[PDB]
């Protein structure tokens, strides 16, 4: 109950009711479950959980929205309209605006853009005027953010999130007090965790050197635990780093018998790594390791921890190069990139708001990818530089890519929500 | 049968297609000098085989089932006409697929292409 986590396959499902105006278990409604081949109206219903998700947010702050069958329809100029739409690229530098209701031709020639990543499949407010079947935008903003306090104010304290309990985590005076106490409470996130580089393993032993007199709650080591997924042998070359990594743990007696490890596969690693959710590693590659290092639990990609009142999901992409290839256009430079990065994927409440060629998605699967309600640690752990933001009241951090970022790494004390850095190059 | 393009001979570099069901002896020689394939990697190769047509399953195309046409939108449920989209690729058609692949598994003991096979078939009761 204090500490669980929560792989992609087992995030409690909920759809929402546009009509009650409230989200649902799946059981007690008359949605078809998930499969992981679905059918064409489940990937149909993927992007339109994504608009409806985002849409029922919205109309909730607060300007007046117009559908798109609303101006496809009309016979005069429409002066000023506002439209929620995922922007298309149907043609190569031919932009669409898509919605339940419609798809309408963008005019974004003379656009201004807001801070944030615009990329295609973002969804988007899009003011404008419109006449003769297009839609002319003067400026694209995102959706409105909302935090956990405003989400939890009107739904309640429904368990999205996941786990073993059945209300909201934040909802419980218990769990904060023991939060609050454990000031010694600190988590260690690493990515491209290489076992197969002797560097990385001699970096991975000074960190257990150097944690032993405080070992931390848990390791969460990030994956493509290879440097080279080419291999003589990928799958076995897998299971002897991982002998090796073991070897290394039970040496430090003090990390071995207090911190727990957390493996989050990535894209390259053995499985299908490519299409997400994707499951964690095969059995058969870990038992071994499972065995010598009881503590260790391999998870999926994404996946959500559990402490104490806080939410931390951890995802493992190199997603900010996906999102560049595939932007509208270059934000401003008066704003870091991963300051942009992260309000798109808050305000688009989703952690691959890209299409489909582009992040390939298990359709009756899409909303495990969801980041709504906003949690309290956001990890997206990428080849790109390390960094820590902090954006509607939620920390989105990447540690980076420890054998090219110096072996650096990332620390979170939850007790005060603080973020901490190391770096070993030096060593 | 079932034929993987271009199998390469680790010992003597022969390039040729093998078919797993009409090649075996269970092993698979090579056709040039007669080396024993690596198990290993035509498992290997199998794994991928089911991730690029699980891959293309994914980002297949929808027709409609009036109008020959390809879906070209994301949100419609239904066409222009008020017609069904259809799968270009389909869901039967894939598990005939395992159903091979798990055979040649549960032969050759591929106990790692079993598994992926396995939960392949346990995310879709
Ligand atoms: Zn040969
Ligand atoms: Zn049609």
């Amino acid at each position: 109950h204090v500490f669980n986590i929560i792989g992609a396959f087992d995030i409690p499902r909920f759809v929402y009711n546009s009509e009650r105006k409230k989200f649902l278990p799946l059981l007690m409604t008359n949605h078809p479950a998930p499969n992981l081949f679905g059918t064409p109206r489940d990937k149909a219903e993927m992007f339109r959980e994504r608009y409806t998700i985002l849409h029922q947010r919205t109309h909730r702050h607060e300007f007046q929205l117009k559908t798109i069958e609303t101006l496809l329809g009309s016979t005069t100029k429409i002066g000023d309209a506002i439209v929620l739409g995922m922007i298309t690229q149907l043609k190569e530098g031919k932009f669409f605006l898509e919605d339940p209701t419609g798809t309408v031709q963008l005019d974004l020639s003379k656009a201004q853009f807001h801070s944030g990543l615009y990329t295609e499949a973002c969804f988007v407010l899009a003011e404008g005027w419109f006449e003769d079947q297009v839609f002319h935008v003067n400026a694209f903003g995102f959706p409105p953010t909302e935090p956990s306090s405003t989400t939890r104010a009107y739904y309640g304290n429904i368990n999205f999130f996941g786990g073993p309990s059945n209300t909201s985590v934040k909802t419980s005076a218990k769990l904060k007090q023991l939060e609050e106490e454990n000031k010694d409470a600190m988590f260690v996130f690493l990515s491209d965790v290489w076992l197969d580089q002797v560097e990385v393993l001699e970096k991975l032993r000074i960190m257990f050197a150097g944690y032993s007199p405080a070992p931390p709650t848990c390791f969460i080591l990030c994956g493509n635990f290879s440097s080279a997924p080419y291999g003589k042998n990928q799958v076995q070359a897998l299971k002897d780093s991982l002998k090796t990594l073991a070897d290394i743990i039970c040496e430090y007696p003090d990390i071995h018998q207090s911190s727990r490890f957390v493996f989050v596969p990535g894209p390259e690693d053995p499985g299908f790594g490519s299409i997400l959710p994707r499951p964690p590693l095969a059995e058969s590659i870990t038992n071994e390791f499972r065995q010598r290092v009881p503590f260790s639990v391999f998870t999926t990609n994404p996946c959500r921890i559990q402490y104490c009142t806080q939410e931390i999901t951890v995802f493992r992409e190199d997603l900010v190069n996906k999102m560049c290839r595939n932007c509208v256009r270059f934000p401003s430079s008066n704003l870091a990139i991963p300051n942009h990065f992260v309000k798109t994927i808050l305000s688009q409440g989703h952690l691959t708001p890209l299409p489909l060629y582009v992040c390939p998605v298990y359709w009756a699967y899409d909303y495990a990818l969801r980041v709504y309600p906003v949690p309290d640690l956001l990890v997206i752990a990428d080849k790109y530089d390390p960094f820590t933001t902090t954006n509607t009241e939620c920390l989105c951090i990447n540690p980076g890519s420890f054998p090219r970022s110096g072996f650096s790494f990332k620390v979170f004390y939850p007790s005060n929500k603080t973020v901490e850095d190391s770096k070993l190059q030096g060593f | 049968s079932y034929v993987l393009p271009e199998v390469i001979c680790r010992s003597c570099n022969f390039c040729r297609d093998l078919d797993l069901c009409k090649d075996s002896s269970p092993q698979w020689l090579c056709s040039n000098c007669q080396a024993p394939y690596d198990s290993s990697a035509i498992e290997m190769t199998l794994v991928e085989v089911l991730q690029k047509k699980l891959m293309a399953f994914t980002l297949q195309d929808l027709v409609c089932l009036k109008c020959r046409g390809v879906k070209e939108t994301s949100m419609p449920v239904y066409c222009s006409c008020a017609g069904d989209f259809a799968l270009t690729i389909h869901t039967q058609v894939f598990m005939e697929q395992i159903g091979i692949f798990r055979n040649i598994a549960q032969h050759y003991g591929m106990s790692y292409l079993l598994e992926t096979l396995e939960w392949l078939l346990q995310k879709n009761p």
